[PDB]
């Protein structure tokens, strides 16, 4: 969170919180309202924004559903959206810590070593969240898919 | 607050009067059905939770939509399905209070009046609570003047849905 | 090292579920809060040397622990102390802003009773000094800034014994 | 883990910068301090900090509280530049040898 | 945090290196120098180049520039390639 | 360069006098105009990829006999460069919006064009295929702005009316 | 209630003079605004349904001690009531964003709205949360292409977020 | 803020009189 | 500032902005307005800030302006009042940047030893600084003098 | 009828004055937009047999319990998908007299008023009306200015409906 990180950047440093740090705790806790409403439409919307989600992944990316590739049959579909079920998951949780730091260790260190140890496209994984983040930016307003969408692009640049 | 007690009253003080026999038979009639109404009130209270959770499945195993649909105004997540039986339960203390009270006078105040307006605006459809308030009506158990006390303010939530 | 938020969010996802309306209820607890712990942090960061000067001079300063033989003799000693206090007054700040008492351990418990063992440092004096510094901490940030700032400093006291 | 320091590989690998630009560059970053500084205490840090930055424990008494004092004042950036500017790196690893 | 937190002469950490080097600061030079061992001859390790041009940090160039010449070096040349000169904010 | 100002600089120049209130008034009128025409150089340029492509096959969907072999499309190095030919000209005409005339259409692209047209055996009735299409998939508020596809169309068809 | 024209007049006829030269070209250019000022005034009032009941939905997700029994927006009349003033201050606004200029707003809109707060017992600090949602759920409408000329509203829409900011500081 | 109870702003009588026979307004 | 140490943060993490940083520098920019006045304010009123600061540091500390001290006579006086002009205008920086950043590099690295250098009681000059906190605060509203006096205490605490 | 016409006039009438240029300005813009306007209606009129079987479409689509459920209410026989296209004929013909007339004063006095108690009686639900409109919305195939005033009296029929 922005919380925990304002600290242990002020703790390497020997030093106390700055203005420039506690106001932004401040800035951050007033602004906590807003994010749990926003937290709020994507956790009843998991059903529509991950099956939706795998819907463009697979008409963008035939190969890893088609016989041959890591998604295929009944089977590995269903695994298939069990990530993109976690991935937006984790995309609650940075909107709720206000950062990406759940997002960075859960699901995006080291994910490149699992991926490719599993045989699947880490660029199609890539396109799966890209799929999701429209589907979550048309649920809410552009105040809000500035942020919605601001955490998803990032989980896009660490997933290449 | 429609009361039979509070007509009387605004009825004598509308011509600024005592209260005379036209009122206090009025008020007679409130004590005479308040053993029917106060036992119907201790029914529908002691069994609540089994008729909130029976009329909430009612709603859904009849619109089969409001649960696979996408959108906040449906009950597919478990938010929605939280805020359905939150309603229901709005809707059963309601007609506990008006069997107490006696007359149709709280869930005037705290249910109908300005209902239509919810409705259109968090696009809620009124047919839903029609179909939990026919489960209570048909499973609340009661039987003599002390279901006719109870399916009568059940009717009148129906009629003000539709 | 996790904060009330990241304790809310791990207890949330290791059981693998969304944010529901318990872990959400305490968010909403801690971030009502928000603004009580700033300014308590921040006036402990203005007072850090008033608050230690105040401490050791009110539980420990005239004990013989001062005079010689006594475990703060020597300059180095002496010096030590303030330094040593300076921590637990800046940890328990941390663990004030973040609303969870895990930096605490991890960073100043462990290790720690063990240390003074070695060093041979009294551990009798080290919580009376701590419940001083608890006592005037509450004298500036307030009662219940001072509830929150001295419900840290206990917890530092409480594992150090 | 699939980590990366793309610049200072660049500026190591073109020789902008020595090995002990590289290693001190390293150590003050943040991917090592939430690895071996902050899971630990700033005792545990500065025997730590030897293992890494000089190959070898601790000798003395009064080499751990000239080091600890720093740690103590300074932090992990001041701790690490006062190992990498000491004379014992030097003796060693001069700029080029990791 | 920065070098000169009220440290000097009869303080609890040791007396030391002190820069005048403001919060994660961000000047660097380019030096130039040749550093000839002197302790190869007893220790009889590898030997490593001593003729160097590194860029080192503005935080800790005063203590590297003491030190090369601690150990005998000579220093041929220095320059401030990245920062500004007389700048009071920005440093950092 | 024809421009608003070098046509009021180049004649005053031959005059030999200084630029009076009749050639201050002629660039007042590269202040209102110009609103209109520099938002079609920003639609043009912001969607040149796409716009190059839905014309310059247009070039080939009519006239499908350019990849038979002794013609002008007959491999993959010539077809590039016809697709290449209308992304300079679809460039001139963002040129030519932000400089206020037709400037770089008149020196760079349309002057010498006849004898290079005719010298390299290019069909000159191939390239107005392509900037004809691109005229008529203009949808005038949908595009850009009802003036800006004004200008927009008033460079394109002088550039057809140059090519034929 | 006078508009941004009559605005000057009035200011003029107490100095009993003409309106200048450097006056008149500043209300010669409110007329070349114009046609952005009424396309704002389209955009926050053909959607003026969807915003009252998103920024309500997003208020008691923040807030949800407001909708618990014994909070000041539950019942049906009481839900339906703070749906209601929402409406009458996003008219009001409107209202001021045609005229360019608050006067209507104040008239007939926030005399005595937060004496009336105090008096039901309505947290007015709630209320002003409920104005910045409809603050900004309409200050992006109103810079969204969708069928508009591009060009530069900067100015319109920072008017725009004067009226919304000036309804939420008079009711509490 | 505003005007004052019952004016209507932009309409007031206060606007550009004189000091010598100004009122001040209850 | 906020903008320039959220950068240098981002910097050294050989990435880029995270939302976190992202959504603070857009709300530093909105409070932007409202810094400027708060600067304003400090501004012209240096006059009684400074003179009604020295005010309060002699009747505190008079020690200092007595014979003896470090700021005694109509000379080093002037120069007592000086400095607390300086503190005050860096003040009036940390404020629009929004952090200690200005007055970090400016009177406050290495502060300890100019003051030990000259003689100065650097606890002395800290009582100064808390002085001039005081009339500050007591020329802006509350929701301000969270601010102002939040900079002068930081000021504090690295004095001494 | 609300029109810029009428309603200049009986502004005038009201305070029982003679036409002023505050009148004849109000009808000037009237006539300025009405050429937009009536592109807007020859084009909605003329495509309106595609419009209608498409939007109605397109309520199926996203509702598909309508053509489901037994009931008077539901367009589940072919009674009930009768009366359904002659609903959307209904909408659109008033949006096309309102961009005729230069207001919202055709869908005032024939559409919008006393249409929240015909549809609660007869237990129709605005969202399936809302969705009928945003297909027209999104199909009609106009550009420019002529869209934006069919556009704002479609707008203006789903805000009375929500
Ligand atoms: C055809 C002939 C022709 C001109 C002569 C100019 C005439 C001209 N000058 C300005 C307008 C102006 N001109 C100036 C310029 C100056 N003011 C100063 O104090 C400086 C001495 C000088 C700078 C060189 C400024 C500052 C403005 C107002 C700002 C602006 O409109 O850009 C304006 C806009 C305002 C107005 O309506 O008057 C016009 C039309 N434009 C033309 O089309
Ligand atoms: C800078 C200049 C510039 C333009 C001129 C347009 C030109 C243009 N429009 C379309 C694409 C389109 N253009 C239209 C518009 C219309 N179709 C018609 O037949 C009607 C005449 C008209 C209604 C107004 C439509 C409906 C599409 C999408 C489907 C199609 O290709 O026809 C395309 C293909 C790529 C795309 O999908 O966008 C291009 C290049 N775009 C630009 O960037
Ligand atoms: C400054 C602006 C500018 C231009 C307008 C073009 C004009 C142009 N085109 C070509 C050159 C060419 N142009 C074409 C184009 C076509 N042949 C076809 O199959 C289609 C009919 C048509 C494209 C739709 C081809 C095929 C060549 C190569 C001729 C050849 O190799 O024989 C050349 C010769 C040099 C070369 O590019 O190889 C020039 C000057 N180039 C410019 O720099
Ligand atoms: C009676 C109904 C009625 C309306 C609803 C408005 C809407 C409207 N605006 C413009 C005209 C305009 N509208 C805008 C507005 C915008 N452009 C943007 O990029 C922003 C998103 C937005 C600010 C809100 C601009 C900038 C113009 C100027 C046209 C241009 O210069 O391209 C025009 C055409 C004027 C013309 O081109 O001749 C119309 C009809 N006017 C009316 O008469
Ligand atoms: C014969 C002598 C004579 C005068 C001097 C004035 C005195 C005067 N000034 C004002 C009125 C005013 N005077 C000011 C004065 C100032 N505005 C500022 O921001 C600065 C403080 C200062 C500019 C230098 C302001 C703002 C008003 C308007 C007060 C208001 O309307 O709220 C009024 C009230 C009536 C009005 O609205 O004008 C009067 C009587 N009138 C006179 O008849
Ligand atoms: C919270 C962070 C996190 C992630 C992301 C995660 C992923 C993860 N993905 C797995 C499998 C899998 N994942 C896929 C995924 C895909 N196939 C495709 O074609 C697509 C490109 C892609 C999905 C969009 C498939 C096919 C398997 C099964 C592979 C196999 O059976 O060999 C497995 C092994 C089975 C399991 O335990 O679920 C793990 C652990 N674990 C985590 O903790
Ligand atoms: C005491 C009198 C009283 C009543 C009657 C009442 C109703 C009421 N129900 C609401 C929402 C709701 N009601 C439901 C209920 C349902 N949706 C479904 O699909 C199910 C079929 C159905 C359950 C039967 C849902 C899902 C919402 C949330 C809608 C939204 O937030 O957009 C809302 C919107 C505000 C809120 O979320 O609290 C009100 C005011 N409130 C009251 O105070
Ligand atoms: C951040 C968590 C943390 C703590 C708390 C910590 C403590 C710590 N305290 C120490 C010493 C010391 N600590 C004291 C403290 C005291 N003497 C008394 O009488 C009092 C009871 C007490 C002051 C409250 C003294 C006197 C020494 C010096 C011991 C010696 O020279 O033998 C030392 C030895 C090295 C040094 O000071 O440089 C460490 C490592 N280290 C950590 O990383
Ligand atoms: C942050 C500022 C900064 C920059 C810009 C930078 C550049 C830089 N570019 C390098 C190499 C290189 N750069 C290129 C780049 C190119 N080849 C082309 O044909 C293109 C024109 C160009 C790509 C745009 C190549 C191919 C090398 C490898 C050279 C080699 O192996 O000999 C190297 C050598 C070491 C390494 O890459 O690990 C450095 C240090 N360092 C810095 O600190
Ligand atoms: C042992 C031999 C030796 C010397 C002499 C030496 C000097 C030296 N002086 C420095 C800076 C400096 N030196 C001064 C000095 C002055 N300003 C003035 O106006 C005066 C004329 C002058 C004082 C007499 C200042 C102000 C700086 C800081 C420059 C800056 O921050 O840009 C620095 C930069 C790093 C640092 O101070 O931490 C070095 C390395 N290093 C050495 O190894
Ligand atoms: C000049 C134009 C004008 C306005 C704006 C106006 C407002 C006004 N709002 C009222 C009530 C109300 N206003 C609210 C609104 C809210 N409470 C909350 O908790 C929310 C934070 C907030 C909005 C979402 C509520 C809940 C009531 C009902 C209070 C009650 O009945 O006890 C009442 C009391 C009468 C009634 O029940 O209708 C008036 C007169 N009156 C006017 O004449
Ligand atoms: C912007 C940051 C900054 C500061 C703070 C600063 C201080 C500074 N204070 C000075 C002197 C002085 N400062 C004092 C100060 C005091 N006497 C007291 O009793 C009080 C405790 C205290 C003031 C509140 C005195 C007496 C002198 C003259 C000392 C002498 O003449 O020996 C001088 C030498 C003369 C001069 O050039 O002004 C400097 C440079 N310079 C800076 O750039
Ligand atoms: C000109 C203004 C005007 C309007 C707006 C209007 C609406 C209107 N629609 C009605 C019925 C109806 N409306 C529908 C329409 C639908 N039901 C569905 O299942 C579909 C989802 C949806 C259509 C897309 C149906 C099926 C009925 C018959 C209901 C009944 O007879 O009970 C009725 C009942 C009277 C009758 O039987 O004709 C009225 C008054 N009438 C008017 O004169």
């Amino acid at each position: 969170s922005i919380v925990t990180k304002s600290i242990v950047n002020a703790d390497a440093e020997a030093r106390y919180l700055s203005p420039g740090e506690l106001d932004r705790i401040k800035s951050f806790v007033l602004s906590g309202q807003r994010r749990l409403r926003i937290a709020q439409t994507l956790t009843e919307n998991r059903e529509r924004i991950v099956k939706q989600g795998g819907q463009q992944l697979f008409q963008r990316r035939p190969d890893v559903v088609s016989p041959g590739g890591n998604a295929y049959g009944e089977e590995m579909t269903a695994t298939c959206l069990r990530d993109l079920d976690y991935y937006l998951r984790l995309v609650t949780y940075g909107i709720i810590a206000g950062d990406v730091t759940p997002i960075e260790e859960i699901g995006l260190v080291g994910v490149k070593e699992m991926y490719s140890a599993l045989g699947t496209p880490i660029s199609g994984v890539a396109e799966g969240i890209r799929c999701m983040k429209d589907v979550a930016c048309s649920l809410l307003s552009g105040e809000d898919a500035a942020e919605v969408g601001f955490y998803f692009d990032y989980t896009l640049a660490a997933m290449q | 607050m429609k009361t039979p007690i509070t007509e009387a009253i605004a009825t004598a003080d509308n011509q600024g009067r005592f209260l005379s026999n036209t009122e206090l038979q009025a008020v007679n009639g409130r004590y005479q059905r308040a053993t029917a109404s106060l036992t119907a009130a201790k029914a529908l209270t002691g069994s609540a939770q089994r008729l909130i959770t029976g009329a909430a499945q009612a709603v859904y195993n009849k619109f089969p939509y409001t649960t696979q649909m996408p959108g906040p105004a449906y009950a597919s997540s478990a938010i929605g399905k939280a805020k359905c039986a939150r309603d229901i339960g709005y809707y059963l203390r309601m007609v506990t209070y008006c069997l107490v009270v006696g007359g149709t006078g709280p869930m005037d105040e705290y249910l109908v009046a300005g209902l239509e307006e919810i409705n259109r605006s968090f696009d809620l459809s009124p047919s839903w609570y029609i179909e939990a308030l026919q489960y209570i009506k048909n499973s609340h158990g009661l039987s003599g003047q002390v279901a006719n006390e109870a399916n009568a303010y059940i009717d009148y939530a129906i009629n003000t849905l539709s | 090292m996790q904060d009330a938020i990241t304790s809310v969010i791990n207890a949330a996802d290791v059981q693998g579920k969304y944010l529901d309306a318990n872990s959400v209820e305490k968010l909403r607890g801690y971030f009502q809060t928000g603004e009580l712990r700033v300014r308590a942090a921040a006036t402990i960061a203005a007072n850090a040397a008033t608050i230690i000067k105040e401490a050791v001079a009110k539980s420990l300063l005239y004990s013989d622990i001062t005079r010689p033989g006594g475990n703060m003799y020597t300059t180095r000693r002496y010096a030590a102390c303030i330094r040593d206090l300076d921590y637990y007054l800046r940890y328990a700040t941390y663990g004030m802003l973040a609303g969870d008492p895990s930096i605490l351990d991890e960073r100043v418990l462990n290790g720690l009773k063990e240390t003074y063992n070695s060093l041979g440092v009294p551990i009798g004096a080290t919580i009376q000094a701590i419940q001083a510094m608890k006592e005037v901490t509450g004298s500036l940030v307030g009662s219940d800034a001072g509830k929150e700032m001295g419900l840290y400093f206990d917890y530092i006291c409480s594992g150090l014994s | 883990y699939g980590f990366s320091f793309s610049v200072l590989e660049s500026q190591v690998k073109n020789g902008q910068i020595s090995i002990k630009e590289f290693v001190r560059s390293l150590g003050k970053s943040s991917v090592y301090q939430k690895q071996f500084y902050q899971p630990y205490v700033n005792s545990r840090v500065v025997e730590l900090a030897f293992r890494h930055f000089l190959g070898r424990n601790l000798s003395s008494l009064a080499e751990f509280q000239k080091f600890f004092a720093i740690l103590s004042k300074k932090g992990l950036t001041g701790l690490v530049d006062s190992l990498i500017n000491s004379r014992e790196y030097s003796d060693y690893f001069n700029e080029e040898t990791v | 945090a920065y070098d000169m937190d009220g440290t000097g002469a009869g303080s609890l950490e040791p007396r030391g290196i002190k820069s005048s080097a403001v919060e994660k600061d961000s000047r660097c030079f380019k030096v130039t120098f040749v550093l000839p061992s002197q302790s190869r001859l007893y220790t009889f390790r590898e030997l490593q180049n001593v003729y160097t041009t590194k860029m080192v940090p503005f935080s800790s160039w005063y203590a590297e520039q003491q030190r090369i010449q601690k150990m005998g070096g000579k220093i041929l040349k220095v320059e401030l390639v990245a920062g500004g000169q007389m700048r009071s904010v920005g440093n950092q | 360069m024809k421009s608003v100002i070098t046509t009021v600089v180049s004649a005053a120049d031959a005059a030999g006098r200084f630029p009076s209130n009749s050639d201050l008034e002629s660039i007042q009128g590269n202040i209102q105009r110009s609103a209109a025409r520099l938002e079609a150089a920003e639609k043009l340029a912001g969607n040149h990829e796409a716009v190059v492509k839905e014309a310059g096959d247009a070039c080939f969907a009519k006239y499908a006999y350019l990849k038979n072999p002794g013609e002008a499309g007959e491999n993959q190095e010539k077809i590039n460069k016809c697709y290449r030919d209308v992304d300079h000209y679809m460039r001139l005409v963002n040129y030519c919006l932000v400089v206020g005339g037709t400037g770089p259409l008149d020196e760079w692209g349309i002057a010498g064009a006849r004898e290079v047209y005719r010298t390299l055996n290019l069909p000159t009735s191939a390239y107005v295929a392509s900037i004809a299409y691109t005229r008529d998939r203009l949808c005038v508020p949908r595009d850009m702005s009802a003036q800006a596809g004004v200008e927009f169309s008033a460079y394109l068809d002088y550039l057809i009316n140059a090519l034929s | 209630m006078l508009d941004a024209f009559a605005k000057v007049v009035a200011q003029a006829d107490a100095r009993g003079e003409f309106l200048s030269n450097t006056q008149i070209d500043a209300l010669s250019k409110m007329v070349k605004e114009g046609n952005q000022r009424l396309d704002i005034v389209n955009k926050v009032t053909s959607n003026a349904s969807a915003i009252v009941t998103n920024s309500a939905r997003a208020l008691f997700a923040e807030q949800p001690q407001l909708i618990q029994p014994g909070g000041n927006a539950y019942t049906s009349r009481r839900m339906a009531a703070c749906l209601r003033d929402m409406e009458i201050v996003l008219r009001y606004v409107s209202y001021a964003m045609i005229a360019g200029d608050s006067s209507v707003l104040d008239d007939r809109c926030l005399n005595g709205l937060r004496e009336t707060y105090q008096a039901l017992g309505t947290p007015g600090s709630s209320v002003a949360v409920a104005i910045q949602k409809m603050k900004d759920a309409s200050v992006a409408l109103a810079n969204d292409t969708t069928g508009t000329p591009i060009g530069d509203c900067s100015s319109l829409v920072a008017e725009l977020a004067g009226y919304f900011d000036r309804a939420a500081v008079s009711v509490v | 803020q505003l005007a004052p109870p019952g004016i209507p702003p932009g309409e007031d009588a206060r606007n550009n009189q004189s000091l010598r026979q100004y009122v001040a307004r209850p």
